[PDB]
């Protein structure tokens, strides 16, 4: 005995069960497309118990084609993936299938991509800096080894050259197991991700799993905990300490709004789902590094028309230890990797953990660069020439400060041919210390973009 | 709520108490979805009323 | 004739300035409005 | 027995409108339809089975819903959401149903392809690695497509967009008439919201210079209803992707597609569905990718096809940072930024060196254009900036003066004429002479002259440069020598329209 | 047909009324005043533009 | 069947309607078959209602000001005018309601005429030039 | 076979037919109102059809009066106005009937004004410019042939002196005639504009529809096509080039927005209808040229707040070729047609 | 509207008349309270169509 | 109003926040049956709030003083409840965060600030 669909609206599908067999919460159910080249096998997962043995379900593949009255059958299991050490190498999708090669993974161990997050008692703070050789970061912005690291901003500002880069920087040598999450980002960019990783070698150590943008809402939404699973798979029984990359976690909520939609449920601001920050909560509570084992993670986060104030973003912004912000303006300067200094943060910039050396450099540094944007009002107007000389003088090192921030990263090789720079730590608070003291002021502006160091600074100044 | 019962009893006893919510907004945020998923008619920023 | 010269290019940026505010400004009243009309039929589609 | 008696008890459907309004019908009836079937009803106008009740089915009329009213007949085609396709739409006007609407005679159509099928995954993929040949010195030398790419186009009101795409689209003659399927671009241009006028102009602008023999024209002109405004980009990119599957190489134009996210607006807010920011429903963003995620180029496993798009999308007072805008520029693979301010100056095509950029970069581009323009890009923004400053300096040093008047005759150099596409093999030489400095003895008002003559010089005698070029793809010396004495040979004859001769 | 406008900046600087004469109008205009007003007062709203 | 039916529907001599619902200003009167838009309804109170609403089952009618002496079950009479005011040259140097009735207490108004408030305007063909001042 | 009306709200009337009789959408219904002091025969134009054979209806007067289970009566056509020779020189509302002359017209044919464009094939592919005559004009910024100018100003500014100008330049240079849509416009104004060109005896060649304020919006929403139907007559069955004024058509905008409210629509951004930018083309697509006749158009727009994005103006001028500004900086030198050269322009001056 | 309709009786018997309405900003409020107690669909900034 | 009324003794009534009032009236709209208007107070805010303040008012021969104190939403305004409040006053001390931040106290806003016995 089975059910019936009794209602179709887009990806949402409604099915009746007889009066004793109602599937529980995010069971996977079957049913059968068979109009044509169309035809295929739909998996729904029940989001909502309607009454009079009626539930409601989120299809994971377009619905198109799909007749009412066609028989379902409930699974009796949420939707399943694949894990184990034989993950690694290969690309798959939301429900588990792998992409190269179909068949691969339907004899490994399945686990269920729904589960409750740790126990507190087993959580514990990290407080590990993890040097990545990027000056802004390493400087303003220390990342934390196994902790939650995210990179904000809008549209075309450099998620995906900084994700790569950091994935140079990280993943490259990073003794552990990586898992790749793209969740609703271009599916262009996972390809030549996927062919990136095995020119580079890496790809023998590290599972991706891809729910691009042509898939519909409500496998968006599930390809981050279909991919969440297998990391914190390797967390938990392996025990090996893991690398889980997300772009864009973003789309995970605007998917959860489309699906929002159609599940009938009212609409909160501006147009997001209800339990928004319920969702968000329950997807990234999962991603911490629990006692004795570490889970790194690095996240896009999608701003949509550069408003920071956007529901999603505020929501987000609330479980990660790390937050680098791009902006628009700063990429209209030419400076790149054009993070915002000045917004973006870190909870491990603190004296006990990083150092004095490095704390005060970092605070004189985002202090001359808050003068001047204050200043900025009346820079914009009368130029520079009306300011005093206390505040003059600030603003000539301050514009300094801000383009030697600048870096030429690994990615970028691609499209600009300067080859790529990673620094030490040392080296970039020494160069700032020098520069905030002013040992670098008699230098011309433009002999700072795009540097990398100090001795490439020298060499780049004597030649203009 | 519950931390303010918590707080209460010792305050009603005699005793002198200090309560920390962080933060509210959070729980502003809570009783919207709440609201909307009993289908309450929002007010202004889609708050509750 | 310095002075005349900076303050045309004063006047000339604050002219810039007042473009980028106005075209700010009238989005952002537009946005207030569509918010504004959201919630009220969000509001009249509640009951 | 149980069974037996529920078998006993269970031992060409038309359906009826109970309602109907603007655009949108309610049909009884029906309980063996298929979601997105296309429905057809008495007055010869088709429906979209949006949605599928537990009593009724909700269907988005396409064409003139006026002809529709409380108790029609309603009949199943038996087809999902589907288009017909085949060589045979080349150079036909045809509307979002595939019916034709130039009057000039029926389709022989091939077969019928859904809307709804899906992109190619990461697997079945290759690299953007191949050059879509635009014709814009400004666009090829900078900016570079390749096939398999999407370079959003967005601009202002007014900044010749459709002039941009049509001489795309124009450009490809010289290789259609080269019968290897491998450089046989064929073309397909989806006009959304345009006024009659305008997609009859781009119509006779392709007729003159040839481009019918291999473009597709789909038209949602402004009249029509909200529907076929919102079928365009998908019926357009389902004639494309037949083509695309069987290994040949598409290019798609959408002029524009904002009002493909504005006839979805309408539609979603006359299901009454909740909208979003800037009134948008939740899904414009599943509506964008959807379409624009078709665009690929296939691995050889699967057919070496490709389809680039070429999507166009209006900006309110050059506001880039608006909702659809961002939306699409996360979506393609670049942009190239028409700002209104220079258009109105002269600079045609507009393209803004300093916000564009190609996600793609350099890899779509042939060597010898690699080399001779490679450079322009960030010479011409450091020009931009120095002009911006030097605009107020009462004196400056001789080295920022030089630099100032080579980017001044560099600009003077990147604009061309409308309907005018120049070969790569012109292209390359256009930009040598300006960046290796031959300009630098000719006057700017004379500047656009100087070129447009040397190519045709080039062009009678010395053919061997054109040739050496176009058949290695890199610009050898033994060429660039007989082109430097080409070059100092015309500059003795040529003369500007007033002063000195160009020495 | 014509819209006066009163705002609080002119009224607070002593301009009262607060009529913003240079962007009150009327579309009757000077069909509405006598002869004698239009002898006088035609150059009145030059000269306060001015 | 239709003939009973229709035969105990008639049975239903001005018709009076009843107050289904009040609330907040308003009042839903259900009856009144031959009620027209904006008619003047009188309720037992002495308040008096517009009439504003007609819907299938019931009249929506705003009430003027004495909304409290409504209740569910009330019957409601109807004027067979729609909403009219007097006028006349008394009105000079008076106080009156939106209902021409004093409110300045000074007394009664020698009403000289009677005239609806929802009238034709003057048309196109009807008006004149503006030519002269109102200083 | 007629019809009952069941619900009254607002504008806005429900009317039941039998169950085979059911109107088609956008068809006219006559209905009675039998009070004294308001009576009048009601118009009402078929806007959705609910079930149950029950049909929303938007009137075209006011239904103050209005009575429930009052007999409907179909029309089984749309909105039609009368078309001929004989409608130049009168002034007509949005349903056709005259203001000047009551009973005028009623022996004339009678068209449709909900008809579609032309045709793709029938379209010219090109635009030609129109030599009106103007200096001002044909250099600094030529008129389109079929295309469509967009006039700024205001009192004071030589505005209805252009019209005239423009009524006589066509009238004499072309042999053509003038349809002034005065879409909600103020009587007063309409009375002065009647006045004006019956002084100058330009009305001759004039014909004057007037959607007042007074009336309700779908009046002043179907004004604009009873305007353009006429000139649609003269430019296919008389063969005459026709300029069309539209005064002014951000209150074709509104009332269109005011409609869709009253019918429950849901609004769009900053509060137009969801369907602004099909509407406002089912109407501009239908001034063109075809088939060596044209219909150009002038038309006054209003901009809200004097910002070019809000979508009331940035619909409009997706579809306008030209822009006419006048300054009072220039009136007050003597200069007239007082054409600003600066701000004005044109987008065929190529 | 009862303000015009005493001015019209003087109006059309040949007299001068001079109406202030103060102010009509309440009258629209009043009316769309009105207007949204009946249920009427709202439009832009919270008034009836 | 019994004071005023009965007794004739002249009376002070002080009101503390009286924007409270219509601020509960749009907490019970919508749980009533009420559409909410404009940025979300009760439809009848008009009328509801003019039922009350109408009564406070000084009958000849039998005086109230009353001094009531007006919340603003947001520092706005604009906001329906206050601008419908400013018409049942004879005068009106516009306190305003503006000059507050810059110490100044009572912070009475010297230019918003009116009075109608200013003549
Ligand atoms: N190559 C060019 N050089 C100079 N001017 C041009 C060129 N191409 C187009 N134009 C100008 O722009 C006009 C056509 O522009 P186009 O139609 O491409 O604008 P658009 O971006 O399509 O605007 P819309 O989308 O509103 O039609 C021409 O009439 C001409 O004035
Ligand atoms: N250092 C740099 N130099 C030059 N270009 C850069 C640099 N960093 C990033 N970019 C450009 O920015 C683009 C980033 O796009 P992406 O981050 O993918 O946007 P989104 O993720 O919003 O789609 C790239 O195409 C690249 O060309
Ligand atoms: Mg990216
Ligand atoms: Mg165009």
């Amino acid at each position: 005995t089975a059910g019936r669909v009794v209602r179709i609206t887009g990806p949402v599908v409604d099915v009746e069960f007889p009066r004793g067999s109602v599937p529980e919460l995010f069971n996977a159910l079957h049913a059968e497309i068979t109009f044509g080249a169309l035809a295929k096998t739909l998996t729904l997962e029940v989001a909502q118990h309607l009454g009079d043995s009626l539930v409601r379900c989120i299809s994971m593949q377009p619905t198109d084609g799909l007749v009412r009255g066609v028989e379902v059958t409930d699974t009796g299991a949420s939707i399943s993936v694949p894990v184990g050490d034989g993950v690694k190498g290969h690309v798959f999708n939301a429900l588990g299938d792998c992409l190269d090669d179909p068949g691969y993974g339907k004899d490994f161990e399945h686990w269920s991509i729904h589960r409750k997050p740790p126990a507190f008692s087993d959580l514990e703070p990290r407080t590990e800096m993890l040097e990545t050789g990027l000056k802004v970061v390493d400087l303003l912005t220390p990342y934390v080894r196994g902790g939650k690291i995210a990179l904000f901003g809008g549209a075309g500002v450099g998620k995906t050259v900084l994700i790569q880069e950091m994935i140079n920087r990280i993943a490259r040598n990073f003794g552990g197991t990586s898992v790749f999450a793209g969740v609703g980002e271009r599916t262009r960019e996972g390809n030549d991700l996927w062919v990136e990783l095995a020119d580079a070698n890496v790809l023998k150590d590290t599972a991706l799993v891809f729910g691009q943008m042509d898939e519909p809402p409500g496998t968006r939404m599930r390809v981050a905990l279909s991919a969440l699973t297998m990391a914190e798979f390797f967390r938990d029984e392996q025990g090996q300490d893991v690398l889980l990359f997300i772009d864009n976690i973003f789309r995970f909520t605007q998917a959860g709004s489309e699906v929002s939609t159609l599940l009938g449920r009212m609409p909160s601001a501006v147009g997001y789902q209800p339990t928004l920050a319920d969702e968000m909560g329950e997807l990234q509570e999962r991603i911490t590094s629990t006692r004795g084992r570490s889970i790194t993670s690095m996240q896009a986060v999608y701003v949509p028309a550069d408003d920071y104030t956007d529901p999603a973003p505020a929501t987000t912004f609330a479980h990660l230890d790390a937050t680098t912000e791009l902006s628009r303006a700063v990429f209209s300067k030419g400076i790149f990797p054009a993070v915002d200094p000045l917004a973006s943060s870190s909870t491990i910039l603190d004296p006990a953990i990083v150092g004095d050396e490095h704390y005060r450099v970092a605070q004189e540094v985002i202090r001359i660069l808050q003068r001047y944007k204050d200043l900025q009002d009346i820079i914009a107007i009368l130029g520079i020439d009306e300011l005093s000389e206390e505040d003059k003088q600030l603003v000539n090192r301050a514009r300094r400060i801000e383009r030697f921030l600048s870096q030429n990263m690994m990615a970028a090789e691609q499209f600009t041919g300067q080859p790529g720079s990673t620094v030490p730590l040392k080296e970039t608070i020494e160069a700032f210390d020098k520069l905030t003291k002013g040992e670098f002021d008699h230098l011309p502006e433009q002999a700072f973009f795009l540097i990398g160091g100090l001795d490439d600074l020298a060499k780049k100044a004597e030649s203009l | 709520y519950t931390g303010s019962a918590i707080g209460q009893h010792w305050m009603y006893n005699g005793k002198h108490v200090l309560i920390v919510f962080d933060d509210l907004s959070k729980q502003a945020d809570a009783y919207r979805a709440i609201s909307l998923l009993l289908r309450r008619p929002p007010g202004r920023e889609a708050f509750p009323g | 004739a310095s002075r005349r010269r900076a303050m045309k290019s004063a006047t000339d940026n604050a002219d810039d300035l007042i473009k980028a505010l106005t075209l700010a400004a009238n989005r952002e009243r537009q946005a207030q409005i569509t918010q504004e009309i959201s919630e009220i039929v969000g509001g009249a589609n509640a009951l | 027995x149980x069974x037996x008696x529920x078998x006993x008890x269970x031992x060409e459907e038309i359906g009826t409108v109970i309602d109907a309004g603007d655009g949108i019908a309610h049909v009884e009836g029906l309980p063996s339809v298929m979601t997105q079937e296309l429905l057809e009803f008495p007055g010869g106008v088709l429906g979209v089975a949006l949605n599928l009740d537990e009593h009724s089915v909700g269907a988005v009329i396409l064409g003139e819903f006026e002809k529709i009213e409380e108790g029609q007949q309603v009949k199943r085609t038996g087809e999902v959401l589907s288009v017909p396709v085949g060589d045979a739409f080349l150079g036909r006007v045809v509307n979002p149903l595939g019916q034709p609407i130039d009057g000039q005679g029926d389709i022989a159509a091939e077969t019928r392809r859904a809307l709804e099928l899906q992109a190619p995954s990461v697997v079945q993929r290759q690299s953007v690695s191949e050059p879509l040949q635009t014709g814009i010195k400004a666009i090829d030398a900078m900016t570079p497509i390749g096939r398999g790419q999407r370079q959003l186009i967005i601009g202002d009101r007014k900044t010749g967009k459709t002039a941009v795409c049509v001489d795309t689209i124009l450009n490809q003659r010289e290789a259609w008439l080269t019968g290897d399927p491998k450089q046989q671009v064929r073309c397909v241009y989806v006009a959304i919201g345009q006024k009659g006028t305008t997609i009859a102009s781009v119509k006779r602008a392709l007729e003159e210079g040839g481009a019918m023999e291999y473009t597709t024209i789909v038209a949602a002109p402004a009249s029509d209803a909200a529907g076929f405004k919102w079928l365009a980009p998908y019926t357009g990119s389902a004639i494309g992707q037949h083509w695309m599957y069987n290994g040949k190489h598409v290019l798609i134009v959408f002029d524009d597609l904002s009002k493909q996210a504005d006839a979805y607006r309408a539609i979603s807010l006359l299901l009454r569905r909740p909208p979003g920011r800037e009134a948008f429903p939740g899904d414009v963003f599943y509506l964008h990718s959807r379409l624009l995620e078709r665009c690929a180029k296939l691995s050889d496993e699967l057919g070496g096809g490709s389809m680039t798009g070429l999507p166009i999308i209006e900006t309110k007072a050059n506001d880039i940072s608006a909702f659809i805008p961002t939306n699409v520029i996360s979506i393609t693979d670049g942009q190239c930024f028409l700002e209104s301010d220079l258009f109105n100056q002269g600079v045609r095509p507009a393209i803004n060196v300093g916000v564009s950029v190609s996600r793609v970069g350099g890899a779509a581009q042939i060597k010898a254009m690699k080399e001779v323009a490679g450079s322009l890009r960030l010479d011409l923004s450091q020009y931009r900036e120095l002009e911006a400053f030097a605009a107020f300096a009462s004196d400056l040093d001789a080295a920022s003066k030089a630099q100032l008047d080579r980017g001044a005759r560099l600009v003077e150099l990147l604009k061309q004429p409308q309907y005018s596409p120049l070969a790569v093999e012109e292209q390359v030489v256009a930009i040598f002479l300006g960046t290796q400095g031959h300009l630098d003895s000719v006057p700017v008002e004379d500047v656009q002259r100087f070129e447009s003559e040397l190519l045709e010089h080039v062009k009678a005698s010395h053919s061997d440069i054109f040739d050496g070029i176009r058949e290695t793809k890199k610009l050898s010396e033994e060429a660039e020598e007989k082109l430097v004495s080409v070059i100092n040979e015309f500059k003795k004859g040529f003369q500007a329209s007033d002063g000195s001769s160009v020495v | 047909d014509g819209q006066c406008f009163l705002e609080s900046d002119l009224f607070n600087q002593g301009v009262r009324p607060a009529i913003n004469v240079g962007v009150s109008v009327s579309r009757v205009g000077g069909a509405a005043q006598i002869k004698a007003m239009k002898e006088v007062a035609g150059s009145l709203r030059l000269d306060l533009s001015q | 069947i239709e003939g009973a039916i229709e035969d105990y529907v008639s049975s239903f001599r001005e018709e009076i309607g009843t107050v289904i619902d009040a609330g907040d200003g308003i009042a839903h009167v259900e009856g009144l078959p031959s009620v027209m838009t904006q008619e003047l309804l009188e309720f037992p109170g002495g308040v008096l209602g517009v009439a504003l609403n007609l819907d299938e089952h019931s009249v929506g009618a705003v009430i003027l000001g004495e909304f409290e002496k409504i209740e569910e079950g009330q019957q409601v009479k109807r004027t067979g005018e729609v909403l009219s005011v007097p006028v006349g040259d008394a009105f000079l140097g008076r106080v009156v309601n939106p209902l021409g009735q004093p409110i300045d207490g000074q007394g009664d108004i020698a009403a000289e005429t009677r005239r609806a408030l929802e009238l034709q305007a003057p048309s196109v063909v009807q008006r004149q030039s503006v030519s002269e001042p109102l200083q």
